[PDB]
């Protein structure tokens, strides 16, 4: 945990809408 | 997202 | 072929012959460089006629 | 001429679907056909249907009798102590035939009744009312329901009608061949707040007298197949085309600017295929859906498309832009020949594939450029002499084995192997390529307007089938119409090239006769492998000579050996002139490395690839150097680049070298000089002089010039330097030094080029790079040096390792917070991950790809993480691991994701047949014996999944780990 700590995978309800659209526009 | 076939320099006409 | 060493300025003079002889496909069959040519074996004893005029 | 296999002609359907329960996952609705019998004492009416609870059959409204049975749902008895492969693959090709409504059979007969007997001997009109329920559908309709809370339309829950070929039969009862052609009525009662999308045009949509729900009318004139019939429900955002008026789509809530800027191309591929053709688009409307795990990337139908929402992008998404756009010009491209002109037999199908890709590689020629058209031509025809030399050969049209030596049987469609149909559908459109090389483009595009106008005066007409047969092609009639337009027959070709089933394999060979001045080439054909066919045809092949380029044809024999073709001066050598090209052109060459005594500079074999051929001529190298600098075809170029890995000389070096700092090269050809000049510097070591190979020349094209090492920032709008930009340090990684480790400058300068990485100033994203740049960093990766089988810790890491594994940490993280626009990061860093597990640097444990394989992630990183789960259960021979995956093939919600775990489980095997592996239990063997015959019963393509695996790992005949 002290050294590289990875973020967990947490699964999404929608994946495409996190995946596909942009977040800067 | 275009042509990116150099074609004027391999094929000329 | 036939080993031949000759001369830089030499090599040219069975070129031309080469050329002008209607005997078969072709006199000189591999030209290595400047000092070594090759040759279907029959034309030493024939060239030394021409010393008289070289 | 069309003659039915059934004794009845199908007129119109009605089909009508009521009660789309989203939460039950279950359709009610009827079915109403209007058949008129061509035979009397009709009897039994032999119908398509799987899945679907049949509730009540009446014919002319009087009840009658039905009986379902359906053979494929077990193909083999349980209690059958059998196990080899040839035995189920003859039985699955017997249940296929059984239920083939391409014969007269069928899995629900129907029993006229009595009283219709002088109805039906005096040939009248017999409607039959069939009203059907799929209870919870396994397939046809797949139901993607999220589990967010709200309103099925505020959760975004569809359905959509899924499969491959005939697979209309899965959600309601029909005639599923592609030979019954009829008209159709379509009603689909749907909430409020969704949309039903489906084939025809819609005549209206009417409310419910509680104004909850609303029913949609279709009306389809055209008179199509049942297998061309869709279905896609949902509360989809509607957006009508801009410049066509015909053509809506619908995509999946809060993807409408994605959708605007995707399906902003579509008009240009319309007035493509409408100009190159000169028939107008067959029908009224144009509907593209684009939906949530999708079967295929991209479905066709009559009049409708579907494809996956995978393929939306943005305006600031570059290296996706030409892959959408070419899914939907071959959805376009089926749409005019798949859907309007359909087949006659299951044979013919070649035919519709090859004119289908023929023309969708016509598109690709005006889009992307003559030079990507050779590109992709060269990769298909490798694709297929790999594939028919890895297994066979694809038989297109066969005659009903005629293809006994491949384990499936190629009468159905349901048979096939994907692999095999993907080749299929290759080889078909690249023999349509050879009948245009030998009758001409513009008189194949009068063959192919001949038949599309021949469907549509057959298309207006209403005689049930007395004209709607001209809609269905055949072989003969493709054949008939070519000799009609051309006065040329192809059948020795197609004798060769369909009927036959091989590619040739050619070994050439030259000697340049000094005397005669002559070129002996000496070509020999290898005809004795099992993939390989003998030529016997003519054989052009080019020489480029000083004096400049000449074409001769070969007449290739049987006993053919010595080929002796006439060479011209060597005039351009005595004076400084240049050297006319294969185009108008001509060029200033070095002929310092060139023989004194012969004038050809290179040959090349078969140039235009007219026939399916593996070439492997024997030049010298200062010959593929020539051919690889001054040459003006791009296969050519790759062909020498090719060839160039086994010369690892200066000259070599040199040549890939100014191939790539050279602009008005095609990209695709400097791509690949990136990776020869890593394999010819790999095999130098000892002997080069200065910095590694690409470093200079990356400082010089993409760093500052004031600073070597800071690379500058992104401006991603040249589209030529991107990709060479992004594809050079993956190359340049795969250098190794002496000790056979990667040198610690090219590591280095990848992770500057990582570090120094600003992407705020270009209006492209940045997720294919920094992809690209994890792939670099995953491909410098040694194996690790444990001692005595030392535990891999954090402390005995390596000290390069820890850098990259650092660096991957970090990008994986940020991919959690800031994702990128597919998760691009998240399977490179997988991906990474993967590598160092497979060198001994991270311990080999799952379990981090076992919690990115779950279901509620995206599908890439599903893919992805099942990849490195097969990749460790192979290393590992993990039994566990190896259940775990058999499970997720078993219960998936998606299809799409258990067929890919069945595809590289047949790719990465984790054992074969020569194997002894702890993985070859009896237990194995039942449990994927059970796979073929039960449980894969629903897919068609999970079970040809199931045969390729069981024939990767067992082989064909019976299992020998067992009794």
């Amino acid at each position: 945990v002290s050294t590289f700590p990875l973020i967990a995978a947490r699964p999404f309800t929608i994946p495409y809408l996190t995946a596909l659209l942009p977040s800067e526009l | 997202p275009w042509n990116l076939s150099n074609d004027e320099y391999y094929y000329p006409k | 072929g036939v080993l031949i060493e000759c001369d830089p300025a030499m090599k040219q003079f069975l070129l031309y012959l080469d050329e002008s002889n209607a005997l078969g496909k072709k006199f000189i069959i591999q030209d290595i460089d400047d000092t070594h040519v090759f040759v279907i074996a029959e034309l030493v004893n024939v060239l030394q006629e021409r010393v008289g005029e070289l | 001429g069309f003659e039915s296999p059934r004794p009845y002609k199908l007129t119109h359907q009605v089909v009508c679907i009521n009660n789309i329960n989203f939460q039950r996952k279950s359709v009610v609705g009827f079915v109403e056909l209007t058949i008129f019998p061509t035979v009397a004492n009709l009897n039994r009416i032999k119908l398509n249907s799987k899945q679907c609870r049949i509730y009540r059959v009446r014919i002319n409204d009087l009840e009658a009798a039905f009986i379902y049975n359906d053979p494929t749902l077990e193909v083999c008895h349980s209690e059958s102590k059998q196990r080899n492969l040839n035995y189920f693959s003859n039985a699955y090709a017997a249940a296929v035939s059984a239920v083939d409504p391409d014969a007269g059979n069928g899995e629900l007969c129907i029993k006229v009744p009595s009283e219709l007997w002088k109805h039906v001997d005096e040939l009248k009109v017999l409607k039959i009312h069939i009203n059907f329920s799929l209870d919870q559908p396994k397939g046809g309709l797949h139901f993607v329901v999220p589990s967010v809370e709200g309103s099925m339309a505020e959760r975004g829950a569809h359905v959509f009608s899924c499969g491959y070929q005939n697979s209309t039969r899965f959600w309601f009862p029909c005639v599923d061949s592609y030979s019954e052609l009829c008209t159709w009525k379509l009603e689909f009662t749907v909430d409020a707040a969704m949309v039903a999308v489906s084939n025809g045009d819609l005549v209206e949509t009417v409310y419910t007298h509680d104004m909850r729900k609303k029913t949609f009318h279709y009306m389809l004139t055209i008179p199509t197949a049942a297998s061309n019939i869709s279905l896609a429900i949902g509360p989809f955002e509607i957006l009508v085309d801009p410049y066509m008026h015909e053509v809506t789509h619908f995509c999946l809530p809060q993807l409408l600017p994605l959708l605007k800027h995707t399906t902003s191309y579509l008009h240009e591929v319309f007035e493509f295929y409408e100009e190159i053709l000169t028939c107008r688009y067959p029908y009224s409307c144009f509907k593209t859906v684009f939906i949530d795990e999708a079967y295929v990337e991209v479905a066709a139908y009559a009049s409708m498309s579907i494809f996956s929402t995978n393929l939306l992008h943005s305006a600031m998404i570059i290296d996706e832009t030409p892959l959408t756009r070419r899914c939907l010009a071959q959805s376009l491209a089926q749409q005019f020949f798949g859907c309007f002109i359909s087949r006659m037999s299951w044979s013919d199908e070649w035919v519709l594939k090859g004119i289908s890709g023929y023309i969708y590689g016509l598109w690709m020629k005006k889009t992307f450029g003559v030079n990507e058209y050779r590109h992709w031509i060269k990769e298909e025809l490798d694709k297929i002499v790999a594939y028919e030399l890895k297994t066979g050969g694809v038989l297109l049209h066969p005659i009903f084995n005629p293809a006994s030596h491949l384990h499936f049987s190629i009468k159905h469609p349901h048979t096939l192997s994907w692999e095999y149909y993907s080749m299929f559908q290759c080889k078909a459109h690249l023999v349509m390529r050879l009948i245009e090389n030998r009758i001409s483009m513009e008189f194949m595009l009068q063959v192919f307007n001949k038949l599309l106008s021949l469907a549509s005066t057959a298309s207006s007409q209403k005689f049930q089938s007395h004209m709607w047969s001209q809609m269905l092609v055949s072989t003969s009639g493709f054949l008939k119409s070519i000799s009609n337009v051309s006065g040329k027959d192809i059948q020795p070709l197609i004798k060769q090239w369909v009927d036959q089933s091989g590619v040739v394999k050619f070994y050439g060979s030259f000697a340049f006769n000094r005397k005669r001045n002559v070129l002996e080439l000496e070509i020999k054909q290898d005809y004795t492998s099992p993939g390989t066919q003998k030529y016997v045809g003519p054989l052009k092949v080019t020489v480029q000579e000083l004096d400049g380029s000449f074409n001769h044809t070969l007449q290739i024999e049987e006993n053919s050996l010595k080929h002796d073709i006439p060479c011209h001066s060597k005039s351009r050598r005595n004076k400084k002139k240049k050297i006319p090209l294969m185009n108008g052109e001509e060029v200033d060459m070095d002929l310092s490395a060139m023989d004194a005594d012969s004038p050809l500079l290179w040959i090349r074999i078969d140039p235009d690839m007219s026939v399916l051929r593996k070439v492997e001529f024997e030049q010298a190298d200062f010959m593929w150097q020539y051919q690889l600098r001054y040459e003006r075809d791009v296969v050519a170029q790759q062909e020498s680049i090719l060839a160039l890995e086994k010369f690892p000389t200066p000259a070599s070096r040199l040549a890939l070298t100014d191939i790539l700092e050279q602009e008005q090269c095609f990209y695709r050809v400097r791509m690949s000089a990136c990776f020869c000049l890593a394999k010819i510097a790999n095999s130098m070591v000892s002997t080069w002089t200065g910095p590694p190979a690409m470093k200079s020349l990356f400082t010089r094209m993409f760093c500052c010039k004031s600073c070597p090492n800071i690379v500058k920032t992104n401006n991603f709008m040249s589209f030529q330097s991107y990709f060479l930009q992004k594809t050079m340090p993956v190359a340049m990684a795969l250098l190794r030094d002496v000790h056979n480790l990667c040198p610690k400058e090219v590591l280095t300068f990848i992770l500057d080029l990582i570090k120094y990485n600003d992407n705020r100033k270009n209006k492209f994203s940045d997720n294919y790079y920094r992809a690209e740049m994890i792939d670099a960093l995953a491909n410098s990766v040694t194996p690790a040096v444990s001692v005595n089988n030392e535990v891999r810790t954090l402390d005995n890491l390596n000290p390069d390792v820890r850098l990259i594994l650092e660096e991957i940490t970090r990008f994986l993280n940020m991919e959690k917070l800031l994702p990128s626009y597919r998760h691009t990061i998240t399977v490179s860093c997988l991906r990474a991950i993967r590598v160092l597990q497979k060198n001994g640097h991270v311990p080999s444990d799952p379990a981090l790809f076992k919690s990115y394989a779950e279901y509620g992630h995206f599908v890439d990183i599903r893919i992805a993480a099942l990849e490195a789960v097969v990749d460790y259960t192979k290393v590992d021979r993990s039994y566990e691991e190896l259940q775990w995956l058999l499970n997720m093939i078993q219960n998936d919600p998606v299809p799409y994701v258990r067929h890919k775990i069945l595809n590289m489980l047949t790719k990465n095997p984790p054992f074969t047949k020569n194997m002894e592996s702890p993985l070859c239990n009896e237990a194995l063997v039942d449990q994927l014996w059970k796979l073929m015959n039960s449980g894969t019963s629903h897919d068609w393509r999970l079970r040809c999944g199931a045969v390729d695996l069981y024939f990767t790992l067992f082989g064909l005949s019976r299992p020998s780990c067992l009794p």
